[PDB]
RNA sequence: CCGGCCGGGAACUCAAAGGAGACUGCCAGUGAUAAACUGGAGGAAGGUGGGGAUGACGUCAAGUCAUCAUGGCCCUUACGACCAGGGCUACACACGUGCUACAAUGGCGCAUACAAAGAGAAGCGACCUCGCGAGAGCAAGCGGACCUCAUAAAGUGCGUCGUAGUCCGGAUUGGAGUCUGCAACUCGACUCCAUGAAGUCGGAAUCGCUAGUAAUCGUGGAUCAGAAUGCCACGGUGAAUAC
């Protein structure tokens, strides 16, 4: 069901479940399964509803889907309006982390086109 | 080489069953210096081939490594464009060197999820003559025939 | 009990050394232990040999700092006044412990 | 010779110690917090060109800044220099 | 009453002290199936005392520092041939022709300046 | 990246906070240093960071929450 | 001996090492362990030996 | 005390000074009866046993007036000297040297066996407590076979995942911290949470290696207020192939 996942995590481990949501890695994963009485060594094929209850109320507490994205989008538009470093470098599509725009940093600025 | 031939560096027989050609074969199929790893996989293949199969445990490589074992090879003699496959009759160290290059080569390059069931496919196809090492005998054998200018 | 430890830059130095201090010991009357090795200390120094242009070229050198422990076993009158002051062993620097 | 980097320097040596190397602990005590107050502002009034980080290592003899040694307190072509010539206790060559 | 030999193997070294009594192996106060004698280098240690047969007539106690599961091994092999003297050498003869009396020559060449290692060379430019 | 127990306001330029108290806002400043940070006791300064070869005017925002000085102040050149 | 409690930087007399009948100076002092290292400059050269409290006496 | 810890042995692992041993020397064959070669015996090792240092008369008017010295020329209230900040790190690009990957030979988690070579006093920093942690406070030993860095890692047992852009691989970006240092400000390291690009072993072409080598996995050092995939050095496992 909309267990605040982007869509259904079924037909795999409980840990790969939760990783495969925008929001949640490895560490968050097995924080909700061990507070909640979940199998972590198992998968979630024909699991009880009574157990993604407790799931689904422990998922909430943490940032869910989409307003986390905009939580960045408003964390980056705020410095691209405000005018520093950070968002001259983000508006121009260039690294911020000291990353050298000599030859590498392809990723960010894009593909080569001499 | 130049100044005078040189063999390559002679080795005992293998640890488990006391035979000279599978110490060649740990060997060769190693990789990264790791040899226990190495003949773990060997023994593993060899083991279950030998149960599936039926067949002994001699027979298991001696009988796959009969079916890719050669009889000719080829001579460089230059007469198609400064190389060429003129056959003659393979020495014994090369006619056993060349057999388990090419199975190796072949389990290297099957398709299968572990080296233990590519191996023990590999060394399965080959003694019924279906596998890729039987392709590669069953492939020099010709040019070398159709490139019979000499012998 | 006297623990004496010797330190010398050259092999052919320090045994010549400690063998006036064997035999000032052992001739007057007391107790004594012969020479403990205790491994010699190798420094090394690799360092760019061409001043301006150097890639992959370099000068190695190196000192072998020698170490001896005599150890005499019993402290004497015999050996406490007569032991030391007569090698003129200034290249060896030597080191006592009680 | 360059005499402007050995003059900084030879300044900096005895200045790094007439302010710092006493009232640094003290820095290291109060502002980076032990046991924010005010006590923290008095202690950041320490010289900016006399610390001890802007300090760079240099040889004895020419003040070179580069391949200096600490040990020997001069560069590997002043090493290689006493070396050669036979001014340096025990410097043989290495050849194991 | 003892017959010892040290061995090494070019990192290792071993004490090999050979004593009557049963065919048991100690080494470094634990059993040799144990310590590697199920995996790596299994019968090597076995390769000098196989020719000559002794079964169940001497025990080896043996401590052994250094190297790996092959380098302590190795240090084991040189050990009991140099501690193969017990009797008459009418029986050292012919372990020399299996080649375990001769002390390997095989030992790492040093790091040169301007190599990655002992003998590679850095890659050269195509143009 | 900031200082671990608190903001590391430069002395001098905490000298002019503390005049900037009684003066209140006034004309650009035109300071050499870059390394102060902002904290909502330095909001309303319309102080001028230094960029090597100019002075930009920057006035200070609730937006600048742990920025220093040193990231408003432009000092390479793009094409 | 007398006087037991000892400076850095004074002199004594070594009584039972190797440097009987000569006079050196402490050059570091360690009360936990109650051992002086005293240096003797014989040939030169410094040379550290160890002294207890009550075997040598203040000069 | 089940700890080499204590009598003792100092045998011996190890450690380090002095010697002996390999010199075509012993035999046979071959060659010219000369030098020399091949096989065998002895020996731990036979034809400079293995490795390193040591690079001839000379060559490129090769590089360094920027380590320093120096002829000539030039500046001298300035091409000299001090200070703050910035640049040496930019970006429509090309090239060299390197590192990590594309996997069941492996990923994750638990348990466990064995090193060598070094460095260390404004140092290495045990032990104890706090924090998931990076680290902080308290706090022994030693200028060194004692004390520390330092727990060696690959390996080996099982449980998991089964050929997928995946529990393969980690780029980029945000939020929140620690350490050094007036001070992390364009331009630092490390830790926590979140995001999981490209990449399915790569065209023409090209490189290194003849045995403890290639390959692979760790450790230390110089420089270093604090900062290495580079340099130097050490060992674990350990090949393939020469007609």
């Amino acid at each position: 069901a909309r267990i605040a996942g982007i869509n259904i995590p079924d037909h795999k481990h409980a840990v790969i479940a939760l990783t495969s949501i925008y929001g949640v890695g490895k560490t968050r994963s097995k924080a909700i399964l061990a507070a909640a009485g979940i199998a972590e060594d198992v998968k979630i094929s024909e699991l009880s509803e009574g157990q993604i209850d407790t799931l689904r109320d422990e998922v909430a507490k943490f940032v869910v889907e989409g307003d986390l994205r905009r939580e960045i989008s408003m964390s980056i538009k705020r410095l691209m309006d405000l005018g520093c470093y950070r968002g001259l470098r983000h508006r121009r599509g260039l690294p911020v982390r000291g990353q050298r725009t000599k030859t590498n940093a392809r990723t960010r600025k894009g593909p080569r086109k001499p | 080489p130049r100044r005078r031939v040189i063999g390559q560096r002679k080795i005992l027989p293998d640890p488990k069953f006391g035979s000279e050609l599978l110490a060649k074969f740990v060997n060769i199929l190693m990789v990264d210096g790791k040899k226990s790893t190495a003949e773990s996989i060997v023994y593993s293949a060899l083991e279950t081939l030998a149960q599936r199969s039926g067949k002994s445990e001699l027979e298991a490589f001696e009988v796959a490594l009969e079916n890719v074992r050669p009889t000719v090879e080829v001579k460089s003699r230059r007469v198609g464009g400064s190389t060429y496959q003129v056959p003659v009759e393979v020495r014994p160290v090369r006619r056993n060197a060349l057999a388990m290059r090419w199975i190796v080569e072949a389990a290297r390059k099957r398709g299968d999820k572990s080296m233990a069931l590519r191996l023990a496919n590999e060394l399965s196809d080959a003694a019924e003559n279906k596998g890729t090492a039987v392709k590669k005998r069953e492939d020099v054998h010709r040019m070398a025939e159709a490139n019979k200018a000499f012998a | 009990r006297i623990r004496i430890r010797l330190k010398a830059f050259d092999h052919r130095l320090i045994d010549q050394a400690t063998a006036e201090i064997v035999e000032t010991a052992k001739r007057t009357g007391a107790q004594v232990r012969g020479p403990i090795p205790l491994p010699t200390r190798k420094e090394r120094f690799t360092v760019l040999i061409s001043p301006h242009v150097n890639k992959d070229a370099r000068d190695q050198y190196e000192i072998r700092t020698h170490l001896r422990l005599v150890d005499i076993v019993e402290p004497t009158e015999k050996t406490v006044d007569a032991l030391m002051r007569l090698d003129l062993a200034a290249g060896v620097d030597v080191q006592i412990s009680l | 010779a360059k005499q402007s980097m050995k003059a900084r320097e030879v300044k900096r040596v005895a200045l790094a110690d007439k302010y710092f190397a006493k009232r640094a602990e003290l820095k290291a005590i109060i502002s980076d917090v032990n046991a924010r107050w005010n006590a923290v502002l008095k202690l950041q009034t320490l010289p900016r060109d006399s610390s001890p980080s802007r300090q760079r290592n240099r040889c004895r003899q020419t003040g070179r800044p580069h391949g200096f040694l600490r040990k020997f307190g001069l560069s590997r072509i002043k090493v290689r220099e006493a070396a050669m010539r036979g001014e340096i206790p025990g410097l043989k060559k290495a050849s194991w | 009453n003892q017959y010892y030999g040290t061995g090494r193997r070019k990192s290792s070294a071993a004490r090999v002290f050979i004593k009557p009594g049963n065919g048991k192996i100690v080494i470094n106060q634990r059993s040799l199936e144990q310590y590697f004698g199920r995996e790596t280098a299994r019968m090597v240690v076995r390769q000098p005392l196989e020719l000559v047969d002794m079964v169940e007539k001497l025990d080896l106690y043996i401590t052994v520092k250094g190297g790996g599961i092959s380098g302590q091994a190795g240090a084991i092999r040189h050990g009991i041939t140099r501690a193969l003297m017990e009797y008459d050498e009418s029986l050292r003869s012919e372990l020399r022709k299996a080649g375990f009396v001769t002390r390997d020559a095989r030992q790492v060449e040093r790091k040169k300046v301007g190599l990655r290692k002992a003998r590679r060379r850095p890659q050269f430019s195509k143009r | 990246r900031s200082l671990k127990k608190g903001p590391f306001i430069d002395l001098h330029l905490l000298k002019k906070v503390e005049k900037a108290v009684e003066s209140g806002d006034k004309k650009p400043l035109r300071t050499w240093s870059r390394r102060s940070t902002i904290f909502p006791n330095m909001i309303g300064l319309t102080i001028a960071v230094h960029n090597g070869r100019q002075h930009v005017p920057v006035f200070v925002t609730d937006e600048m929450v742990g920025h220093k000085l040193g990231e408003f102040a432009p000092t390479r050149t793009y094409r | 001996r007398p006087k037991t409690l000892f400076e850095p930087g004074e002199m004594v007399r070594v009584n039972d090492g190797p440097f009987a009948d000569f006079n050196g100076v402490v050059e570091e002092v360690d009360y936990e362990k109650s051992r002086l290292k005293v240096s003797v400059s014989i040939f030169g050269r410094a040379t550290p030996v160890e002294l207890d409290f009550s075997q040598v006496e203040k000069a």
